[PDB]
């Protein structure tokens, strides 16, 4: 919800280098959390390996 | 699953964009099978 | 906090977007001609608008309050001819 | 076995309606939810609510009322509300837009695309009916959907049902006071049409019923509330001989028989006695020479008009209550005599009396008080005359300039509809007068 | 249903209904994030008149943002309540038209126009009712003049059957704001009246005024000026969304207030107005309320109307009331003061009246008025307009740029017609 | 029990293949290693449509991977699920020929030919029914061009009864990628047209309009618009792999989509396509499903269907929705476009409502149309190729090979009569 | 014991049976693993299941369905779904591949590898019959296995069995709602086989029950399992007379000697109108006349065509439930004197009454409230030719540019067969035409 809230503030065009590059490590950072908790809301036991 | 569709990511190699970082290697792989040789 | 109606709502739960959005549901129910336009049956004013002491609506207060009189039933026109000279079921001509 | 349909249409109407069925529903003792507490075991036949009810099955009573109205906002609250179980699901017939305040609008369009659904409830509720005899459209003159469609509506159940009683309830504006710019416009237009096709339609304004809460009631902060709940009595003693026995029962038919003279004079005004607050009551004799006084002072009137300069034709007494027959000639024998009181030469028997044994029921958190004994007054003065040519002023003051006319043309009714609709009303009031003279 | 969809054009399109938008979404209840943070079930009956909600309790509004120049987007999406608004929804240009009415009519602006029609035929026909179409843009400038009036002619052209109400911000009598005004705002009224079905002709100096000297405030800031003009703007189209008493839809306020077709500009008016020390010695009732609402000092139009008549007024009450209040004060009105109403309209006062106030407030007041006094405005702009003229002002950007002084000729033809429409509707008689 | 054999063949159709594999893998619960990791029973009942078991629980897909070159070979083995597919269905040659059709087609991709026809007569003879076979190549390659309508050929005549479709990558209009584009592609569809009864043309610069206006996605590459194939590819087939409430398979939706033998060039499409910033703001519903369909921005084809008929039109649901809105919608579009549809037939649309969406979603969509806006990219490449043939450019390279310009004359006349008869039924009235 | 086997064809067809058997199980107390509990039998031997379940006795009852598809799917739905005990795995019949929405698949190529296996296995569950009431055929006419392949069993069944009822449920296309493109020239084809083998063809379009499920049971977004609930309800009412008893019973050639004048006039149209929602039924008294004559109106017509165009020649009102036969007759008094509908001159009396005694069943999971009334009301009319008409008119413009020919060209049909449809078509709406007139 953080970087939600943060990537929805975002300019409303991209066009600079730093603009670009902000909004897609948001959006990999958003995504790679949508998978952790897609895998952990998916399951209900998960065990821990070593 | 590494290719969702509805928050669109298309997992590929660490390359282009923002995550370029001189690595990620770009050397291709030995493909094992010689080829299709009926000679 | 007190507001114009009172209505002591307890915080009506939590509308995350995470689970509003990637908790899908196929779960449409088909009372509507649309699944956008939700709350066009799902109203709940019908009780609190009688929980008001005084209500915040001209239109509802039209029987708020409970009723007073006996009604005076005395005083009806009951019907003896038409829907007393006529029964059911039955000619007379005994079957035993 | 004596249907009655009624048909509330417009807000007016609909609101009106909204009174009326709450004290319905509190007369003949059924539930909001419409349930009677009570069976078919205790009442013995029971078979007082069916003038407007009717039992379905189990015992849930659904009326016979159809709230038609083109906005979607007041019958949905009436949809909503505390009566949404009573009303029937598609008795309850919306709207998709409004008509706001156009007679054009309300007769040309959209008017169009709800009125055989409208029709279609009406043919659905006759054929449940067996022996309906009358109609009580209940809508306003301001105008929209209270005036276009009620005229449409009116039209066609004129060519539909052939002869039956349709009585109209009427809000009109009042002199001072009216709420659009453009009520001339719609009560001259509605006019044309409701004169050849109601039969003895009842008028009724706002200043009138304001001024007898402020007078009666001690109210001083009168609303619509009161107003409706004031016409709700008045229908409610128009028809509690059909329910309830009484010395002299009197129907629809041997109403608009003695209440009409001429086929063009059927405007009637209502006048409910008394209006009394609970602490006025306290500290009196309420009986029926005053009650019968206060009927026919000028005071007391619901049309804001004199009915001192009028020359009163034919008039009902609605006696409701333990009324005595000896009394009731007494008091019409001082009326008779009184000389301010005029009545129309070609008429001396001109007292149509109808007892009713029922006393009136009082609405809880409502205004009027508790009495044994009330007249609904209806009386075919020729009062009503003032009212015509003060709107026909208003139309006029309308129609020199052609204000407010483009919308009209630009929605399709032409010059035509104005031009007859003027020089109908110049008819009717030409028509009074020589009733009058 | 009678949805109204909602338009913002210009940097003061874009505050005013960014103000509107936190103003009506606090009355229903909407959090800064979109969902319902509500009280009552009442607001959410009709909340989608202004809201296409999506699945779930998210509430995303009905509104076009519009702009030449991204700016000012930027500016609402990083103030409060900017979230709620839909990303889709912010088509602009690149460049800036500023305050060039042909930059907004004929240049970039008329490129942009062909996306802003697709957004609001994909808003229009994400719907069922379409009751018209709300435009808060600014009459007297570029991008909110130009464009606006273009985006008015095409939506017109294309749903010529709707309810079309435009706000407008108007030139200033007093000061200049804007030394090209004049001129853009005799192009933007021009294309103004033929399809607008209402314009409400919101003024600079009266929202100065009223926060000044009737809400004292010291420095009055700007958001209090934008919260006043969102207030009425939000208390027009009570009927649409709140129930109650008798009611008045935005068709029924301009068949009440339009008496013929080129007479439908109005005047604004908010009336609970009490400065924040003496609230508590006034008593808030109807009779005070009408007492605030015909009042010279209260109009946000300018146009003192002791110079003049009003031709219809309506009110719009918002609380827990009687009808005899409000019925007894508006022939208290009309019977008092009928030399300064038109005399050949009798009964030229609408009244609705519902039951649901806004925020902070027991009991509300929202005015509205056709007057024979607004033609101050109009003969001010077309003095204005001629002075320069004769001495060919501010003239060869529009010229070289894609205008024609024919086009500025019928535009002085219109500004005169009106004023002497207005002029003899006025001195008229009954007889 | 239907079946389909997959034919990738050139290096476009290898990394589409590539992504269609990565896709329908996750959709039907298999891991890279080969076994079921999922938990719906639903993806065991017809997963022998396009993986068949082998020993011990593995499931390999029933793909022909085809080349004169290794390269994207070696990419697709790297990659991810990639060591899934078996490593006998691999024909590749070592000239690194390409770009020539010649090269591809009457020289070493004919020396080829022999091996990968017995390898997918292998896959052939290894099912049951053979619904048909499925390849994915480019209009404008070496191998993929030349050695693949080779093999469209081939199969053609010796299984001339089963359902076959190409999903044809075709040239771009704007700009030109590959110098001998235009003969390549002329060369191609002149055996494609009278072979293949199932060509759906896939555009890059509609997919980079697609990527960029649809889903922001400022870095788009291959890997998002093979994404996007791969989604139109599983679109089709979905009714044969899971149930639903009005099946259709791909001999339906051809004999329901091809009016004359020679009228079977398609633009797919897919719904619904949102943007991560856009994703709580927009309601997953069948209408908005519909209209990003009908919309023109999400065609795969680079020509615009404003500027033609179209002739039918396929939208395969999937998800769980209500037949009446579904149906109700495409009959809505219709009535609403029906200028843009040809009236020589009545219903020219098709419904096939799937019971099971995708991973993730909701609801998902596939547009898959036959219509006569498709005549502007056969015109641009009959006008380029007849450019550059008038003046014999590049075509050495093609007659040094064992061509003649009796081939390109033949070509180029079925260009122009496939053109004409585009013509003649997007004019024919209806009486 | 009065047997009736039912063969559905098509993908339409196997949805259909999947909610009539549902339906059927549900009304007999059958558990969906094919045996009735102890305590849901009527006892003393009974004999009302027999004419849809036999009795492999072990306590087993499994049905007489001949589900058939040539596509591997929807029956493997059956197959695994949770009535998958109840049905023998030979009494499933897949092929190949599916007729993909052609009629020469369905009719020469595929359906022949098939259609020896599905007429061997009619012929078993017809020996296993006592005595055979006939056939209920359950398929589609958009096109593939239920046009083709029903084309060639009914000319298989017509050359084995002969004089045999057929009943036949089509589900015709709607005007304006479709599926496929190629459903003109199916309907085409199908209609010119069906008119010399049927003996009675129900049909029913989409659109028009789509309206049904919108306004008279109020599910705004209805779906394919609404319609085959309703369906199935149609022929459980119509099959409800080799069952239960009460007053006049009708049969399968009760009525079809009362339905057909002519021999090829076998195409009325089912009219289902107690569908009232369990919200809308608490609100009504549901009468024998009320549903009697809603069951007459364009707005419940299953067809999408108005009866008005047209004139009445026969119909068969079947009622259900506690039913007394004397209002049966009032309503039908009443609606000989209205003259909104119009009988044809050559058939006086062209009323026939079925009544039974069993109460109409309700499914769990079904809008559908429990009603003790209900009418299936089966009228043969002329206004019939409408669809006709709309049908040629959309073949003969698909046909002017011989579009999608090529595919049934190629398959074992030749344009011959494509014209003498054309002409027999023409010449049923010319004998409608005559007959009407
Ligand atoms: N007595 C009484 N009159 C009412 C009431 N509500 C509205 N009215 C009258 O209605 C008039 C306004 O016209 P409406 O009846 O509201 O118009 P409508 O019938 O709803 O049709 P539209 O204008 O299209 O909405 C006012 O002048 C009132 O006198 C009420 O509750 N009681
Ligand atoms: N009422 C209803 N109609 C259906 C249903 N399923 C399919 N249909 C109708 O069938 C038509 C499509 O043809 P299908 O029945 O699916 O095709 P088929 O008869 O199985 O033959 P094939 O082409 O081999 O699949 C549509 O137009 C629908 O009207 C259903 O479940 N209920
Ligand atoms: N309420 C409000 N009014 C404004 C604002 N900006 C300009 N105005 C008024 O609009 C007129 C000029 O508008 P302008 O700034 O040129 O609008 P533009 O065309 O979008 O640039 C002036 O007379 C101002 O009174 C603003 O931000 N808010
Ligand atoms: N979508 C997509 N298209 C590709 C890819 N690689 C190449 N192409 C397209 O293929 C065309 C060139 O064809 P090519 O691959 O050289 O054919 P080949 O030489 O026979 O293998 C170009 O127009 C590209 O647009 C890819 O990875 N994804
Ligand atoms: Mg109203
Ligand atoms: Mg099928």
């Amino acid at each position: 919800e953080e970087i939600h809230h943060q990537y929805q503030g975002l300019s409303v065009v991209t066009d600079t280098a730093p603009k670009k590059a902000r909004k897609e490590r948001m959006e990999a950072e958003m995504k790679q959390l949508e998978r952790d908790i897609e895998l952990l809301e998916k399951h209900k036991v998960i065990y821990i390996s070593n | 699953a590494l290719n969702s569709l509805a928050p669109f990511a298309t997992t590929y190699k660490p390359t282009c964009g923002y995550f370029f970082s001189r690595s990620t290697n770009n050397k291709k792989k030995q493909m094992g099978i010689p080829a299709t040789d009926l000679v | 906090k007190m507001k114009e109606i009172t209505y002591f709502n307890n915080n009506k739960k939590s509308n995350s977007t995470y689970d509003r959005l990637f908790h899908v549901k196929h779960g449409y129910q088909n009372k509507l001609h649309r699944d956008d336009r939700e709350h066009t049956r799902g109203l709940k004013v019908y009780e609190e608008e009688s929980s008001k002491a005084v209500p915040a609506l001209s239109s509802s207060a039209y029987g708020h309050r409970p009723p007073l009189e006996k009604t005076t039933r005395k005083h009806a026109r009951i019907e003896h001819v038409m829907k007393g000279f006529y029964r059911h079921r039955g000619t007379n001509l005994p079957e035993y | 076995m004596r249907e009655c349909i009624s048909i509330h249409v417009g807000q007016a109407g609909v609101q009106i309606g909204n009174a009326c069925w709450e004290l319905y529903c509190l007369e003949h003792g059924i539930q909001p939810d419409g349930q009677m507490p009570s069976d078919k075991t205790i009442g013995g036949g029971d078979d007082s609510f069916n003038t407007f009810f009717s039992e379905t099955g189990a015992g849930k009573h659904v009326p016979r009322a159809v709230f038609v109205d083109l906005e979607p906002t007041v019958v949905d609250e009436v949809r909503t509300g505390t009566y949404r179980q009573l009303f029937h699901p598609e008795q309850l017939i919306t709207g998709k837009e409004d008509a706001a305040n156009n007679y054009a609008r309300g007769h040309y369009t959209i008017g169009k695309e709800i009125v055989d659904l409208v029709l279609d409830r009406i043919r659905k509720l006759a054929d449940q009916c067996t022996g309906l005899q009358g109609f009580l459209i209940f809508h306003s003159f301001g105008g929209g959907t209270g005036s276009g469609f009620a005229s449409l509506l009116m039209e066609r159940l004129s060519v539909d049902y052939g002869k039956k009683s349709k009585l109209e309830f009427a809000i009109y504006p009042a002199p001072q006071i009216s709420t659009a710019v453009v009520e001339p416009y719609n009560t001259i237009l509605t006019t044309h049409t409701t004169l050849e096709h109601s039969d003895c339609a009842f008028m009724v304004d706002n200043e009138a019923i304001y001024d007898i809460c402020r007078r009666n009631l001690d109210i001083e902060r009168p609303t619509y509330t009161n107003l409706n709940r004031l016409i709700a009595q008045i229908v409610s003693s128009i028809t509690a001989s059909l329910r309830f026995d009484g010395a002299l029962n009197v129907d629809l038919t041997e109403f608009q028989t003695n209440l009409v003279p001429y086929p063009r004079i059927h405007f009637p005004l209502a006048t409910y006695a008394p209006v009394i607050s609970a602490e006025k009551a306290y500290h009196e004799q309420l009986s029926v020479a005053e009650i019968t006084n206060a009927c026919f002072e000028p005071a007391n009137q619901m049309v804001k008009c004199d009915p001192r300069h009028g020359k009163y034709m034919a008039c009902c007494m609605l006696y409701r209550g333990d009324v005595v027959p000896k009394d009731v000639n007494a008091a019409i024998a001082t009326i008779k005599t009184k000389r301010t009181i005029q009545f129309v030469d070609w008429c001396p028997t001109g007292f149509k009396v109808g007892i009713n044994y029922q006393p009136p029921t009082v609405v809880p958190g409502g205004d009027l008080a508790k009495v044994q004994r009330a007249v609904c007054m209806l009386s075919n003065t020729t009062a009503i005359a003032e009212a015509w040519a003060r709107l026909d002023h208003k139309f006029d003051l309308m129609y020199a300039k052609r204000a407010f006319v483009h919308w009209y043309v630009g929605e399709g009714m032409e010059e035509g509809e104005f031009s007859e609709a003027r020089e109908d009303l110049a008819a009717l009031e030409k028509d009074y007068e020589e009733v009058g003279v | 249903m009678r949805e109204i969809v909602h338009m913002q054009a210009g940097q003061c399109g874009n505050q005013i209904g960014a103000k509107f938008w936190e103003v009506i979404s606090d009355e229903h209840g909407i959090d800064p994030t979109g969902t319902y943070h509500g009280d009552s079930d009442l607001q959410l009956e009709r909340i989608n008149v202004y809201y296409n909600e999506a699945t779930g309790g998210k509430y995303v509004p009905r509104a076009v943002l519009v702009d030449l120049e991204p700016g000012t987007m930027d500016s609402v999406r990083s103030g409060p309540f900017g979230q709620i608004f839909r990303p889709d929804n912010f088509v602009f240009g690149q460049s800036g038209a500023g305050n060039n009415w042909a930059k907004g009519h004929y240049t970039e602006g008329a490129e942009l126009v062909d996306s802003v029609l697709d957004v609001v035929r994909k808003e229009a026909e994400s719907c069922d009712c379409l009751q018209g179409f709300q435009l808060t843009h600014s009459l007297g400038g570029g991008t909110g003049s130009g464009m606006g009036t273009l985006l008015i002619s095409k939506i017109r052209e294309e749903y010529p059957d709707r309810i079309m109400n435009t706000f407008s911000v108007v030139p200033s009598p007093k000061v200049s704001d804007t030394v090209v005004e004049p001129y853009n705002a005799t192009l933007s009224v021009h294309q103004l009246v033929e399809n607008t079905d209402e314009t409400y002709c919101i003024d600079n100096e009266a929202l100065y005024d009223i926060c000044f000297r009737t809400l004292k405030l010291t420095t009055p800031t700007y958001g209090d000026l934008n919260h006043l003009v969102s207030a009425t703007m939000s208390g027009v189209t009570t009927c649409l969304r709140f129930p109650g008493q008798l009611n008045a839809d935005l068709r029924k306020l301009a068949v009440n207030m339009v008496p013929f077709p080129r007479l439908h500009f109005f005047m604004p008016g908010f009336a609970p107005l009490t400065s924040r020390g003496s609230q508590q010695y006034r008593a808030l009732t109807v009779p005070e309320l009408t007492q605030q609402m015909f009042d010279a000092k209260n109009m946000m139009a300018a146009c003192d109307p002791r110079h003049g008549r009003y031709l219809t007024v309506a009110a719009i009450f918002r609380g827990r009331m009687s009808m005899k209040e409000v019925d007894e004060q508006m022939l208290n009105v009309q019977n008092k003061n009928s030399s300064y109403f038109v005399e050949w309209i009798p009964n030229n006062v609408k009244t609705a009246v519902c039951d649901i106030p806004p925020r902070g407030l027991k009991m509300s007041a929202t005015f509205i008025g056709n007057s024979t006094a607004i033609q101050e405005l109009f003969k001010r702009i077309s003095e204005q307009f001629t002075a320069m003229f004769r001495r060919k002002a501010f003239l060869h950007w529009y010229t070289g740029e894609g205008m024609d002084e024919m086009e500025f000729t019928e535009a002085e033809s219109n500004m005169n017609d009106l004023v002497s429409e207005y002029q003899q509707y006025q001195d008229a008689t009954a007889e």
